């Protein structure tokens, strides 16, 4: 009933910048009902700031809140590395109580080129029906990568799941793993297969293909 | 310091429902309002309703306006949160936590997490592959886990050894209803007669070991 | 009967309602409350001798019983007979609520 | 749930419900019932710790109060919760009279 | 050494309800069984029916099954007994005994008694006459307390300082709903006109106390 | 619904004699049924037997209860002064309980002429509206007696209010006091009254009179 929508989507800053997180409701709150939490992968949501710019206890100093009636903002002074993460406002002035649709803040690093490996289905999976074409993109920035496939040079149909991991802690890059599912169907019918991938590289786009081939 | 404990993870199966417990540390159970947040994979939160403990009075978010149930018995010391008429969509991890004073407050103090998984299987899984590719300098090595159910999945690498260059991907779930990730590891090309290359998988759920091998 | 109207106005030593204040907050910590910031639910105490108010034939048969074994510990304890409700005002975000809790508060007392 | 089924399989230190068996003449004095010639009409003893049985809010209030303040001597009690029938046989004059008392045995306690 | 004891006599209107007690003085109420007998006006004995403790089981007479209550009450330690729509029959002494032990026994403790009057009539009366001869020696004269209600009326001569041949009658119901008893002396010719003989009346329901003389 | 019968319904005997009080039950009462009371004037009929042949506590060897069916007997031995008194025997084998019809046991003694004396309508009694005739017994025995006026040799006994008290305790006599109670529609307009009496205790009858005069 009451929505919250945070801004930006995506906030990608350097460690000990100030990152600024809003949120708009769409009625007003007053100056004491809306809230922060921050959400580290694979965790519950950690209490930053409730009422507004009233910092939960145990919370850095450095977590600053503000604002009233509609438009609340949170505000990371000196960002550490324990705080890109996910940080999302919840409302509780009128029921139902509601978050936003969160905030992305993610580590800015230097660009960096997404290492390619094509993969060809196991000789213990072909001797089945399922047929797994792996494709990897090993480390990269800022995951702004689109991926197509080629079935004998032609763009593809629904028969894509590409999962990402998460921006890695000792280097700060992503992987992601696109896959193309096709059964030995539409697999021993044609013989052109490529991974092309359109990355933020100045209009250099690589494509590793193979033909049918073992060791 | 107040701790909440919430149950283990629950497959179930579509229609039927699941049954998650909160355990309240005794001494702030008494006085504390209990809410109850879920969050869909790679969604946002949802509160769901909440409860006062003793005068047992709850209030729901229209959304399950009728089919959620939230109580609490001070004996057990414990609040149940009951929801029925499983969708698959229902799927998600069901939080619990303690409002700060109101009914309808900011919450200090959580649970863990309870993965409620619905789905119509059965435990089958996983269906491990090993695949190799091929002037190259490097290249990487993937042990494909393929098909499984449900997803509480761990994979270390000879016997947890080899730990970086590792990436054990975010396991998707597939139209056949079971999900598949990928352990894929980048490796120097002066890796060959190494000798090692375990694949350790543990599918938790079923009593299921795996230990492939990669090359060519 | 043993009630407000009786117990309040005399210096009953057996069973009898006894006036007591409890402070949401500071007693029970329950912050959600508005308004009251607390209330009289009382509670019960005093012996129970041979027919004084028996609330069952057991509560009766009882008395008598522990009358004359003194040291087979069967004393019928004192208990509310009669219990009232408790208006109370707690806001649900920002909306007045104002309910009513059961069982809150103890009109009158019996031997059980 | 404090139940015969319970409270008779431990040996319980707290609210419980003990045995007791009541003769009808030596105990009470009742040279008119014909059979039986007594009966087991149970009690309740023992402490009421916090959540243990609350018979209402009250109970539950005055248990998380009492905790923290037991020199009020406020803590609830054990009392009968559910209790059975006994029936009996007397004689009026010569015809036969079987009926059944209410109220007269105890099966469960609670803490009020 | 156990008593019983009733409430004070009572005067009712036909088609009533009288609530007659009595009081277990003290202790052994429970382990005793009260019945209830009424004597009517020189007449004998009705039992009334009967009732026991604690449980509380009355078990009345045919006669008067859907009138009487006989109810007794632990927490004052007295039963009551209840007759309605009293007839003027009902106007008798009405006992409550507790009988040795089984429901329909010797009652052994008895009550003083409570006398309840049933009629149509009010509180008043007495007219007092006195009785007079105009011969031979030791002649004997008298007095007569005549129209009153209820039966209560003690009659004495000269303060009580008369007692010898005094002859206090037993009152009767004329077809005028009052009471009227007649009361005589014998006295020495000798002692006539010397000594005064006076009728010293009382009247304990209205508050009435007359006196009288004789001559002629 | 059980009626019984005491017998005889008068019993006179002097002290030291044996008195036999015997009741006969409609239908059977077995053995230990029945009780045996005493009631004195003015009193609650005390206990004396239950059953039979088992006194309550307290009472003097002379009580002694014996029966059964439908024929116990009540027996006192020694009779004393105090053992004057109205007997009743009360069944309790089936309810309703029921009592018998009672026995007097009046004392004995030489028989005796009533002392009959006559009164006349008060003055201050024949004012408000008017007065009634007293006649008067004093002393006599058995009891046996029956007394009807006189005016101008007539009378209906429709106004023969006469009631006998108790057996003297100095003495053994009883008084009988009939009441003639009247108009002065029927009075002013006759002369001769007279207490017309017949003791058999008397080798002839009497009858006072008198002609209403003055002093």
């Amino acid at each position: 009933e009451t929505v919250l929508t945070q801004s930006p989507g995506t906030l990608s800053l350097s460690p000990g910048e100030r990152a600024t997180l809003s949120c708009r409701a769409s009625q007003s709150l007053g100056s004491s009902y809306l809230a922060w939490y921050q959400q580290k992968p694979g965790q519950a949501p950690r209490l930053l700031i409730y009422g507004a710019s009233s910092r939960a206890p145990g919370i850095p100093d450095r977590f600053s809140g503000s604002g009233s009636g509609t438009d609340f903002t949170l505000t990371i002074s000196r960002l550490e590395p324990e705080d890109f993460a996910v940080y999302y406002c919840q409302q509780y002035a009128d029921s139902p109580i509601t978050f936003g649709q969160g905030t992305r803040l993610e580590i800015k690093r230097t660009v960096a080129a997404p290492s390619v490996f094509i993969f060809p289905p196991s000789d213990e999976q072909l001797k089945s029906g399922t047929a797994s074409v792996v494709c990897l993109l090993n480390n990269f920035y800022p995951r702004e990568a689109k991926v197509q496939w080629k079935v004998d040079n032609a763009l593809q149909s629904g028969n894509s799941q590409e999962s990402v991991t998460e921006q890695d802690s000792k280097d700060s890059t992503y992987s992601l793993s696109s896959t193309l599912t096709l059964s030995k169907a539409d697999y021993e019918k044609h013989k052109v297969y490529a991974c092309e991938v359109t990355h933020q590289g100045l209009s250099s786009p690589v494509t590793k293909s193979f033909n049918r081939g073992e060791c | 310091q107040v701790q909440l404990v919430q149950s283990g993870a629950e497959v179930k199966k579509p229609g039927s429902s699941v049954k998650v417990s909160c355990k309240a540390s005794g001494y702030t159970f008494s006085s504390n309002v209990i809410s109850w947040v879920r969050q869909a994979p790679g969604q946002g939160l949802e509160w769901m309703g909440g409860v006062i403990p003793i005068v047992d009075i709850a209030n729901y978010a229209q959304r399950f306006k009728g089919r959620v149930t939230i109580t609490a018995d001070e004996s057990t010391s414990t609040t149940y949160m009951e929801l029925s008429s499983l969708r698959s969509e229902d799927t998600a991890v069901y939080y619990c936590a303690s409002t700060l004073g109101l009914v309808l407050d900011a919450m200090d103090y959580w649970g863990q997490g309870t993965l409620v998984t619905v789905s119509s299987a059965s435990t089958k899984g996983p269906s491990v592959f090993p695949l190799a590719p091929c002037s190259e300098s490097t290249a990487a090595l993937g042990c494909l886990v393929k098909d499984y159910f449900p997803e509480p999945v761990t994979v270390s690498w000879n016997s947890g050894a080899l730990t970086s260059g590792v990436h054990t991907f975010p396991a998707v779930l597939q139209s056949s209803g079971l999900y598949s990730l990928s352990s894929v590891v980048t490796v120097p090309s002066s890796s060959l007669g190494t000798k090692t290359y375990t694949c350790n998988v543990d599918h938790k759920p079923s009593n299921t070991k795996v230990d492939k091998r990669v090359e060519s | 009967a043993l009630d407000t109207n009786y117990c309040f106005r005399n210096l009953e030593e057996n069973c009898c309602v006894r006036p007591l204040y409890i402070d949401f907050r500071q007693d029970l910590g329950w912050k959600w409350v508005h308004e009251p910031k607390g209330y009289y639910a009382n509670f019960c105490s005093g012996p129970c001798p041979y027919l004084r108010s028996a609330d069952t034939t057991h509560s009766t048969v009882l008395g008598l019983y522990n009358t004359l074994n003194p040291e087979a510990s069967a004393s019928p304890c004192c208990v509310p007979q009669d219990l009232e409700p408790l208006t109370i005002l707690y806001y649900v975000g920002r909306t007045p609520k104002v309910e009513q809790l059961s069982n809150m508060v103890v009109k009158s007392c019996k031997c059980s």
